[PDB]
């Protein structure tokens, strides 16, 4: 889901 | 109303555009519908733009500074047809960003560069039109400069397009698998808010104004009225010919604005009121406009054919492998000398005018 994958800290 | 996606996650249904299909956002068929639109577009955009680029390079006569700028536009469209549309298509049938965050970035960056470059190139065209109208003095101008100018536009385009890659804003579009600048959230670490205002106004809006302004100046000078023959309100055939070029340039701009403007407006409105609904903040609206912007890529080749006989005749020369250019030819300078092409009509060292060589040609 878009919430648990808040690992967008890369961008 | 909002989750990371445009839809609310009242149900736990919402899933990342990166991970899964977005079928909940819209009907599956709608997905195929957008995929279908893209597939057809790929054919048209590629063929039309290649024809433009091919024809002018192929035909020696069509060497004007303006033609240089147009190739640039054509090139920008080509990247769309080759690079951006393909990815957008894959996604659509997949129903989401299979590629993942890295690709969202790649995919947003190239398409963003393309849009910025177009509007900026259109401005250059406007300025050059202004220059041609007021000061016909040919020498204050260089082909070499044009290349330099074109490169410059790309540089500036990178100025907006590239920084998102630098730690800046990011993200996918409503249903989407199209990626664009982060209007939805104010991802603080990211400093989204600043980037948003800056980009729209500086890259899209300001250049739009200048084009509009330059357009106004041209208004006093050569206007829409142009008599087909040189005689009548035209002072020389070349002068009468030029008016034709300006009008096409105008149409090119108009179509551009219509296609893009809705996207840019929606760009801003959600920035002001994110997490809310515009008339309706939904997957559909954002999607419709961004995909619509894509259609622009196709329109220019059509305008050329309708808009100018020179291209029309010269293109036809290209289409039939041999000359076979019946239909009355350019009936002017298909080429200055006669017909124009790589070979065929465009004779080596096209003729020169004036004792001195007025145009930088026949060099």
């Amino acid at each position: 889901r878009p919430k648990p994958q808040q690992f967008f800290g890369l961008m | 109303d909002n989750v990371l996606p445009v839809d609310s996650d009242l149900s736990p249904n919402i899933s990342t555009n990166t991970s899964e299909p977005n079928q909940f956002v819209q009907p599956a068929w709608q997905i195929v519908l957008w995929a279908a639109a893209y597939t057809v577009i790929v054919v048209t955009s590629v063929v039309g733009n290649v024809v433009v680029m091919w024809i002018i390079l192929a035909h020696k006569r069509m060497r004007t500074v303006t033609n240089y700028f147009l190739v640039n536009l054509a090139f920008a469209e080509a990247s769309m047809a080759a690079f951006n549309t393909v990815v957008n298509f894959t996604y659509a049938v997949h129903n989401e960003w299979y590629y993942g965050l890295f690709y969202c970035k790649f995919h947003n960056f190239f398409p963003i560069a393309a849009v910025f470059a177009s509007i900026y190139s259109m401005t250059a065209v406007a300025f050059d039109r202004y220059m041609a109208i007021i000061h016909p003095l040919q020498p204050r101008l260089s082909a070499t400069a044009t290349k330099v100018v074109i490169c410059v536009i790309w540089v500036l385009a990178l100025l907006l397009a590239f920084p998102q890659g630098y730690y800046s804003t990011t993200e996918t579009m409503p249903s989407r698998v199209v990626c664009m600048i982060e209007w939805p959230e104010h991802p603080n670490k990211i400093y989204e808010k600043v980037y948003h205002i800056c980009v729209t106004v500086l890259i899209y809006f300001l250049p739009l104004l200048v084009i509009g302004y330059a357009y106004t100046v041209v208004g006093i000078t050569l206007w829409a009225s142009e008599i087909p023959g040189d005689s009548s309100d035209r002072y020389h055939e070349q002068v009468s010919a030029k008016r034709k070029v300006v009008k096409m340039m105008i149409v090119v701009v108009c179509t551009f604005a219509i296609c893009w403007l809705p996207f840019h407006i929606f760009f801003l409105l959600p920035y002001i009121n994110p997490d809310l609904y515009l008339k309706k903040f939904i997957q559909q609206v954002y999607l419709a406009i961004m995909w619509l912007a894509m259609s622009s890529t196709m329109y220019n080749p059509i305008i050329y054919c309708c808009l100018n006989d020179r291209f029309r005749l010269g293109f036809k020369h290209a289409f039939r492998c041999c000359p076979f250019i019946s239909a009355g030819d350019y009936e002017g300078l298909e080429m200055k000398s006669t017909r124009y092409l790589q070979t065929q009509g465009s004779v080596y060292k096209v003729s020169r005018l004036e004792t001195t060589i007025s145009t930088v040609v026949g060099a």
